[PDB]
């Protein structure tokens, strides 16, 4: 069962890669000025 | 749809009552307090 | 750093007291009264009166804060 | 958003300020003056 | 398409994490 | 990763307001309860945003609407943490959780979350439940202190 | 309604509560959130005809409880009833977490391959190879080599490129990924050696990437052997590109250490 | 099948072996017929009501032999049958009395939150009627008032079999509440007020006095020792973080 195990990891990773990246953007934005 | 509250607040009412007695009266008798407490149990006003 | 310095001084003087009380040091009279002269101060912080000293001020600083 | 069940349509310590609760409330002390003049 | 995408996602995840840990200490140094 | 799930979950919530209106136009909705239980189970595992809060709000409303145990069942329901509910579902969730805290003699831990729920979404004028929450609000305050 | 039918000590009703225990976990999962006593006592109960059978209900109730490990242990202990229940929407995440725990354990055992390795539950690895048997020849066997990498195993690693999916260039992008995402050399050379072995095993002898991985494997005696084989073939047209591959990539010390073997 | 339902259940109940026999006989009742969802099977709730009655009388025999770990079984199975997932027929004649017993059970073991969480089952069936609940509402919301003696004359009339098995725990609770209420600072009540006015027409109260607390007797007085805490002005350990309530919350 490849979809029921291995595919879910994608979403289980992807959300963090969204939100945390936004944080880093803010942080480097906070540095820039 | 909140039948319970009245049953569980009447104590709170007497709570306020005795709190008023804790502020107003200094030396009130055990049997001479309940006249302004209207529950009419001087036999139980001692441990009220 | 004040607490560290106080700890250092107290450790040195307990060392001195050890080597005079049980050790090869003279019991010469210079500090043997000055020590309890220091120990005579030791203010009784916890009494009935110091409550009104502490609490009456601390809440004022808290009000300002 | 609607979850409608509402029927069409200070004020915390001040209601019992003048309703009847003093000897001068509406009548001007006359409720006691029948038995106040004996002193 | 399959498999390798997950690995490259996770790769850029620790890469991004390196930048995140960096941004704090460089901010602390640049302020003073 | 198309995340249409949560938008369709809000669609489901909006039509399930009216479907719960249907379910009070008829008898209990235990089949719907099982369905939303399955929807919660497939939530929180793959996606969890704004659908879970709505479906648990429906769960609380159905459970309080019937006089059963219904409450400490929720107290052990440890899905207590849905995220930002765009200032709309969160307030009604706080209202339900404060009532279901008050139902077992809450001791002023519930009055603060009642006040928070009241002040958190007051923008609507006569929203539909504002009178009920305001009526229940100071019951506990006149009760306790 | 909340039901404490399991108060009695009668074993007949302990086994007869199976239907009840299965039926209640469909909508009332939060109802049963305190059965640490009854479930564990029943599982440790000796005279027990629902042994290896009632543990599935324990996994079901612990799944709602957030006990993703207790669910895993009872899923292992739920035997054939859990095995045949491999086609359901709920069991997907259960076996997914099972595989995740298994591959974390595999990384742990790969940390030290001798001593203090936890004995893998036979039903656990049975679940692992069974869900692999669900991922048999149905085309698109890239995950078949993938989970083979993360499980650190080699026989399944060989069988996946050996199974009847196809061998057009599977063995090429296998190399591309293995030196694309290599965590360390200690696993990279391990998979590289079985890769180069099966490269030699192919009917056409391997020519280019065998040498490319070989100098990434630091094996001058092997390249001396295969150039001797090409000498037995009595032409250099294979070794043509091999000499320039060594010039392009092989270290000078590697050449200086293989040259005396070349003339021996 | 449909045997000896009231075989020995009315005249008395000393046939404990028959109690065990009926409990073993119950296997044809519960697990030999649809009982968990009770969605179909229209013609079982009559004998399910009979099963309710068998459980009620069995647990009542168990409380006749005074067994609480079967009075949990009293309020375990039978509740969601008259109040089943499928409401089919009128419940019984006994049901409100049974709920009065269960309410008094929740009352008698100081579970006031668990007292409140099932008085709402009826909208208006016993909030104005049903003396089987009119006693428990006073029995609960009398312990919140500082009257503590008209409960026993209200115990003088009992709408059920005894209501005494809980009244023993009521006696217990009166004992330790009058203890814990007098044990603070007080000024030496005489023997008779602590002796007869509460309970125990001087059987053993002169001994119960030493049994509970002590407070050794002098010239016919029961003095309370002072026990006022000095308010020790240390406040360093519990209020050093309170003293630090700037730095370790405001980062500066």
């Amino acid at each position: 069962g490849l979809r029921q195990y291995y595919l879910s990891k994608i979403e289980e990773l992807q959300l963090i890669v969204n939100d945390k990246s936004q944080n880093l953007r803010r942080l480097q934005a906070q540095r820039n000025e | 749809g909140t039948y319970t509250l009245i049953i569980r607040l009447r104590h709170n009412v007497i709570k306020t009552g005795v709190r008023m007695i804790s502020l107003s009266y200094s030396r009130i008798s055990l049997a001479d307090i309940a006249q302004k407490l209207q529950l009419d149990s001087p036999e139980d006003a001692e441990f009220i | 750093h004040g607490l560290k310095g106080l700890n250092s001084k107290l450790l040195d003087i307990r060392s001195y007291l050890e080597k005079v009380a049980t050790g090869k040091l003279p019991i010469n009279h210079q500090i043997i009264y000055q020590l309890q002269d220091v120990f005579n101060l030791l203010p009784d912080v916890s009494l009935q009166e110091f409550v009104k000293a502490f609490y009456l001020k601390t809440n004022d600083q808290m009000v300002v804060v | 958003m609607s979850e409608k069940k509402q029927p069409v349509d200070e004020d915390n310590w001040d209601d019992d300020n003048v309703e009847d609760d003093f000897s001068n409330q509406l009548r001007a002390e006359l409720e006691k003056h029948g038995y106040k003049m004996e002193t | 398409d399959l498999y390798s995408r997950y690995k490259k996602l996770q790769q850029e995840l620790e890469f991004l994490e390196v930048q995140e840990e960096y941004i704090k200490d460089e901010q602390k140094n640049l302020k003073k | 990763s198309t995340q249409n799930r949560r938008a369709l979950d809000l669609v489901a919530a909006k039509c399930y307001y009216y479907h719960a209106r249907v379910y009070e136009f008829l008898d209990k909705l235990d089949v719907v309860r099982s369905f939303l239980h399955a929807r919660l189970r497939t939530a929180t595992l793959r996606h969890d945003a704004d659908g879970q809060a709505t479906l648990l709000n429906l769960l609380l409303r159905n459970y309080l609407h019937y006089s059963l145990y219904d409450q400490a069942e929720k107290l052990v329901s440890k899905s207590v943490f849905p995220e930002q509910a765009n200032n709309n579902e969160w307030a009604r969730y706080l209202y339900y959780t404060g009532r279901i805290k008050a139902i077992q003699l809450e001791y002023s831990e519930a009055r603060r979350t009642m006040t928070n729920a009241l002040r958190k979404a007051p923008q609507h004028t006569a929203v539909g439940f504002k009178q009920t929450v305001h009526k229940l609000l100071i019951v506990v305050e006149l009760l306790l202190g | 309604g909340i039901i404490s039918l399991l108060d009695e000590d009668e074993p007949q009703l302990k086994e007869f509560a199976l239907h009840k225990l299965n039926a209640v976990v469909n909508d009332f999962w939060a109802e049963i959130s305190e059965s640490v006593d009854k479930i564990e006592v029943l599982y440790e109960d000796e005279g027990f005809r629902s042994r290896q059978f009632a543990a599935l209900v324990a996994s079901k109730v612990f799944y709602h409880l957030g006990a993703f490990e207790e669910s895993l242990n009872y899923a292992l202990g739920a035997g054939d009833l859990f095995n045949v229940n491999d086609n359901s929407e709920y069991v997907e995440t259960i076996i997914a977490k099972c595989i995740d725990h298994y591959t974390k354990q595999c990384v742990e055992n790969a940390d030290l391959p001798e001593g203090e390795k936890k004995p893998i539950d036979q039903r656990l690895e049975g679940i692992v190879n069974k869900m692999f048997q669900r991922c048999l020849d149905d085309h698109k066997y890239k995950q078949a080599i993938g989970i083979a990498l993360e499980t650190r195993r080699l026989d399944v690693f060989e069988k996946t490129i050996l199974e009847s999916n196809d061998v057009p260039g599977m063995l090429a992008y296998s190399l591309k990924l293995c030196m694309s995402l290599m965590q360390n050399k200690q696993f990279r050379n391990k998979v590289l050696r079985v890769l180069v072995k099966i490269y030699m095993n192919l009917e056409k002898p391997d020519f280019i990437n065998v040498c490319q991985c070989l100098i990434f494997l630091d094996d001058p005696q092997a390249v001396s052997d295969i150039l001797e084989k090409l000498v037995k073939e009595d032409n250099l047209l294979m070794a043509y590109q091999i000499c320039f591959d060594l010039y392009e990539s092989a270290s000078q010390q590697f050449l200086s250490s293989v040259i005396q073997n070349l003339r021996t | 099948m449909y045997e000896q339902l009231k075989g020995e259940w009315n005249r008395k109940s000393p046939n404990l072996s028959k109690c065990g026999e009926e409990l073993g006989r119950l296997k044809l009742v519960l697990l030999e017929l649809n009982f968990l969802p009770t969605t179909g099977t229209k013609l079982t709730k009559q004998q399910l009501i009979l099963a309710r009655d068998i459980l009620e009388i069995g647990a009542q025999w168990s409380i006749l032999r005074k067994d609480i770990p079967s009075f949990e079984r009293y309020m375990a199975q039978l509740k969601c049958y008259y109040f089943d997932y499928k409401e089919q027929l009128p419940e019984s004649a006994y049901m409100h009395q049974l709920l009065g017993l269960n309410l008094l059970f929740l009352l008698s073991q100081n579970r006031v939150a668990e007292f409140h969480t099932e008085l709402e089952r009826l909208p208006a069936k016993d909030i104005q009627t049903n003396v089987y609940i009119k006693h428990p509402v006073s029995l609960e919301q009398y312990l919140m008032e500082g009257s503590y003696n008209k409960v026993f004359l209200a115990k003088g009339n009992i709408p059920a079999e005894s209501y005494t098995f809980f009244i023993d725990i009521l006696l217990d609770t009166i004992r330790d509440e009058i203890a814990g209420c007098i044990e603070k600072a007080y000024e030496k009540i005489l023997f008779t007020e602590a002796t007869r006015i509460l309970f125990f027409n001087t059987p053993k109260k002169m001994t119960d006095y030493a049994k509970k607390r002590g407070w050794v007797l002098g010239p016919n007085n029961y003095y309370s020792f002072a026990s006022q805490q000095q308010k020790p002005e240390d406040t360093t350990i519990p209020s050093t973080e309170l003293a630090k309530q700037v730095i370790e919350y405001a980062r500066q």
